[PDB]
């Protein structure tokens, strides 16, 4: 039985939970105290000391996209995250990297910052969601005919749409409903319905991380 | 940017690139959409080395009935993306019927793109044949005042509204048309009958520079000129004393017209001095604006019996034919507008979609597989098949069109049809006879005012507890509320069956909401219909709405000239 | 014929050239004047406007690591950069991510900035080169039993080592020798022996960047 070392509010760890739940794997959950990081955590990832960390067959997988991909490659028999050809996986990767960096940094500015970066962050976030909206052209999901790799990549930010909608004071729905709506399509599956915790917890927590430092 | 030569050259190349561009269009659609659930059940993933072959061999044909559930899954509460992809910002409805039931079709920003580019090219070409002055204007009896929010907090939409109130519309069409006569607020006025009492009045407001008269249909111009013909002593009185008629009651448009008005009396001497000099209106369009280059509208198909009166209205001024496409699919653009309406043919712009044609060549219809766009044979009539940005993948619209010729490497089509008709039994009835009868019985209370009903529809609202029906009516003029309430009552009073009785007598389904509609909305329905990309069989207007009817639905909520719940019951 | 949009001092562009040359493809290279990003380049990636760009089947493939995995998936019959197992692949991806984050930034600080920023950069790169040294341990390479993925990812930084040594006025070899050492071992591959420009010129580019921003 595989081990997951993650954070209940962490989006990336959530990507991992969504993947392991999406396929059909019983797996055990472990919460990591960043203050008191577990021994297996120190041994598995002594450098970055980051999450999610998936110990499988005695060997751990670190980073979110890495754990997810590891999942797709390890048990590729049921619901594949990737399309059959190299170029499709390519679209999934280009967009995944888009989701994890520029998109993630912009949202980071939104929930975790004040003043200039919050407004600029608002702009970056909106243009980002519309470019992501545009590339998608009109895809119900992301990576393939069903649940995708990049689907996994951005779904966990749908648990964070509320915090941005309140902190960023924007409505990512009225200005781009199709994306949040994409998320409420994905919410009908039990993988995200059970991997990602309540939104209110995340907006409140984000407010608390704001409370803790200035 | 809208120019003349470079774009027509690009369109020429585009119609020469036909196979490549149509192919790229398909690739664009699947690359933008490798995620569709219907496609999974079809076996797709993009790329492939037999992509066109695999698409034409593995994804089956579908009807309105089968496309209903998925887009329906998209629209209501479950703002879930399915057939196309993104829960589209607006949903559209289809003429004819889906077993008498409504049909939902996704609308994309790509569609606004299809519109801008087609209008861009066609306008350039007509300007090539009928050039206009860049400091003038055009009489456009165009409308999009209604905007509805569906059962999930998601807008559903007609091509018209989705286009005019669209964010890039004002920015997009600034270079491709002659500036609008009416203020947008008058166009978007909550009362389109009186609102564009104000249209005749606005286009008429700048006649000398009105370079052309516009309605997308011949009939559009016909009832617009029977309605143009429905206000003179009054328009004159309203504009003369500087005080608009008591006919007008909405605060935004009243504010607009009053904003425009000042009392002027000599001009009156003028309007009558000209007007009836002719033997009762031959050359009426030139009479009202002498210098409009043309009358531009859909002249074939169902408008075939309306072109004569319009011609009979437009006199010697040439009548110019319109391009074809819709919220469901875009096909052909007319780049030789100088061709009269009977012979008129329209060439297909290739990246607007991926179209296929089923031959009627055997007997009726004929068990023959679809052939390529240029694989179609000249002179033959085929059935249109749509694969576009609107949720139609290898979908059968159900209309018949003939290949007259080819504009270079892209074929010319022709329309002689009318209805996409083989109906089936419905569930938004209340027999169509019962509905038509309701309108008839309730309408006489309005007929007391020297008027005849022109059109109608209805809608089932299950948002409310209990649910309640909402009946829609298109009539000739403005009247008081009391008669309308009585009308609503009679609407309820004419649904002759016992079932209705059990329901509203109890109230498991709420009292009817009569949202009486202003003139021209149903006209907007026919207008958004015959121009849809397929063939002229696009005029059976669905009479009542099951959650899955959208174009009249976008044309449902905002322009409630009045909306009332029966004070009886 | 694959078209590569490349930049002479692009360690990333080098990641691409090394990748393709490693596998066995004959390709053409186009030098970019980022002052004038090419019409096909602005069409390949119209927002990032960044290289390396590999054009195959009229499809632009972007991002360096992305481009090398693209290389692996494009001709999967001869030279793989990955081993057979999903976990090994995960390790490779993980360490590649390692290469992209603190390491690249650290070098960027060591040759691009000075003073207070600089020493932070120097301790960070020595730390990175050290962890690097530790995970290298014994393997001839990194991503497999032979020439690997991440080998491609990090070999290209070895031509900048000269610059890091001079501006840093350091010697990364005494603190961690096996790394640069490993680099000159990897230099024997015709993939990197013909794709990477002279280090003196690179040092000079660092000199230009420095002289401009003091
Ligand atoms: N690229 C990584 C980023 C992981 C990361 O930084 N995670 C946070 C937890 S959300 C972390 O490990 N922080 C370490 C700390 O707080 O010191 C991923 O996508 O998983
Ligand atoms: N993370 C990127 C790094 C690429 C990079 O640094 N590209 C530089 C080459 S110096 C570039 O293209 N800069 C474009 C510009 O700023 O004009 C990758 O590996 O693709
Ligand atoms: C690109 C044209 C979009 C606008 C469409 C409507 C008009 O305003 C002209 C008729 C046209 C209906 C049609 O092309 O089917
Ligand atoms: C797209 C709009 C300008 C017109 C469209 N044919 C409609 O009536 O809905
Ligand atoms: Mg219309």
């Amino acid at each position: 039985l595989p081990i997951l070392l993650d954070y209940w509010p962490s989006m990336f760890g959530m990507r991992a939970r969504v993947a392991l739940r999406e396929k059909g794997v019983e797996f055990e959950y472990r919460e990591e105290d960043f203050s008191n990081k577990s021994p297996l955590l120190l041994q598995s990832n002594p450098i970055h000391k980051k999450i999610p960390v998936l110990v499988h067959n005695g060997k751990p997988v670190c980073e979110s996209l890495n754990v997810v991909q590891y999942v797709d490659e390890a048990w590729p028999e049921k619901n594949p995250f990737f399309p059959s050809d190299p170029y499709g996986r390519a679209q999934a990767r280009f967009w995944a990297d888009f989701v994890d960096k520029k998109f993630t940094d912009a949202q980071f500015k939104v929930w975790g910052k004040k003043g200039e970066e919050q407004e600029a962050g608002k702009k970056e976030f909106i243009e980002a969601v519309k470019i992501l909206e545009s590339e998608l052209g009109d895809k119900p999901y992301f990576g393939g005919d069903s649940f995708g790799y990049v689907d996994i990549s951005l779904i966990t930010f749908s648990s964070w749409f509320q915090a941005y909608e309140k902190f960023g004071n924007f409505s990512i729905e009225s200005e781009s409903p199709k994306l949040i709506a994409w998320a409420k399509r994905c919410m009908e599956k039990e993988s995200v319905s059970k991997s990602l915790p309540d939104s209110e917890k995340i907006v409140a927590y984000a407010a608390e991380y704001r409370k803790n430092n200035l | 940017t809208f120019d003349m030569n470079r774009v027509i050259d690009e369109f020429d190349e585009m119609t020469r690139n036909a196979h490549q561009v149509q192919k790229q269009t398909l690739k664009e659609i699947l690359l933008k959409n490798q995620s569709a659930i219907y496609l999974q059940n079809c076996g797709l993933n993009g790329n492939a080395t037999d992509p066109e072959e695999a698409f034409k061999s593995m994804v089956p044909l579908v009807t309105d009935v089968e496309l209903e559930p998925y887009i329906k899954r998209m629209v209501d509460g479950d703002t879930s993306p399915i057939l196309t992809g993104h829960p589209v910002p607006a949903i559209s409805l289809s003429s004819g019927t889906s077993q008498g039931r409504p049909k939902f079709i996704p609308f994309t920003d790509e569609l606004m793109e299809n519109t801008l580019q087609l209008f861009r090219t066609a306008f350039a070409f007509r300007n090539r044949d009928f050039p206009i002055d860049d400091n003038g204007k055009a009489l456009q009896f165009i409308f999009s005042s209604k905007q509805y929010i569906s059962t999930g907090g998601v807008p559903v939409g007609t091509a018209t509204t989705n286009v005019y109130r669209n964010p890039n519309f004002k920015a997009g069409m600034k270079s491709i048309t002659s500036p609008s006569c009416s203020p947008d607020e008058v166009i978007f006025s909550p009362d389109v009958h009186q609102a564009l009492y104000c249209h005749l009045l606005s286009g008429i407001l700048f006649r000398d520079q009105v370079q052309y008269v516009f309605a997308v249909f011949a009939h559009g111009l016909v009832h617009a000129f029977r309605t143009f013909e429905q206000v003179w002593e009054e328009i004159v009185t309203d504009i003369k004393d500087g005080v608009l008629s008591n006919r007008i009651t909405v605060p935004s448009v009243r504010t607009a017209m009053s904003k425009l008005l000042t009392p002027n009396p000599e001009l009156a001497e003028t309007i009558r001095t000209k007007c009836m000099s002719l033997s009762n209106w031959y050359g009426l369009i030139p009479a009202l604006f002498p210098n409009a280059k043309y009358v531009y509208g859909i002249m074939t198909g169902s408008m075939e019996p309306y072109v004569p009166k319009l011609r009979h209205y437009a006199g010697d001024l040439p009548l110019v034919s319109h391009d074809y496409g819709s919220s469901e699919g875009w096909i052909a653009a007319n780049v030789t507008p100088r061709l009269s309406p009977e012979e008129a043919t329209f060439a297909v712009i290739p990246n607007l979609g991926y179209f296929e044609f089923l031959p009627v060549s055997e007997t009726g219809e004929g068990e023959e597989k679809p052939v390529g766009l240029t694989q179609v044979k000249i002179g033959e009539e085929y059935e249109v098949v749509i694969t576009n940005y609107a949720g139609l993948y290898r979908y059968r619209l159900g209309d018949v069109v003939k290949v007259i010729g080819f504009y270079n490497n892209t074929p010319q089509l022709k329309f002689i049809c009318r209805r996409n008709l083989i109906l089936s039994i419905n569930i938004d009835k209340n027999t169509e006879r019962d509905l038509q009868l309701s309108v008839e019985s309730a309408a006489k209370r309005l007929s007391e005012e020297k008027i005849e009903v022109i059109d109608f529809s209805s809608y089932i609202d299950v948002s409310t507890d209990p649910g309640h029906y909402a009946i829609f009516w298109e009539i000739s003029g403005e009247t008081n509320e009391d008669v309308l309430q009585d009308c609503c009552n009679c609407l309820d009073r004419a649904f002759i069956d016992a079932g209705y009785v059990s329901s509203r007598k109890c109230k498991t389904i709420g009292a009817l909401e009569l949202r009486v509609v202003a003139k021209g909305t149903f006209r907007k329905i026919q207008e958004h219909f015959l121009g849809l990309g397929s063939s002229a069989g696009q005029f059976k207007m669905p009479r009542c709405v099951k959650p899955s009817n959208a174009k009249v639905l976008q044309i449902l909520c905002e322009n409630v000239v009045s909306s009332y719940f029966s004070t009886a019951f």
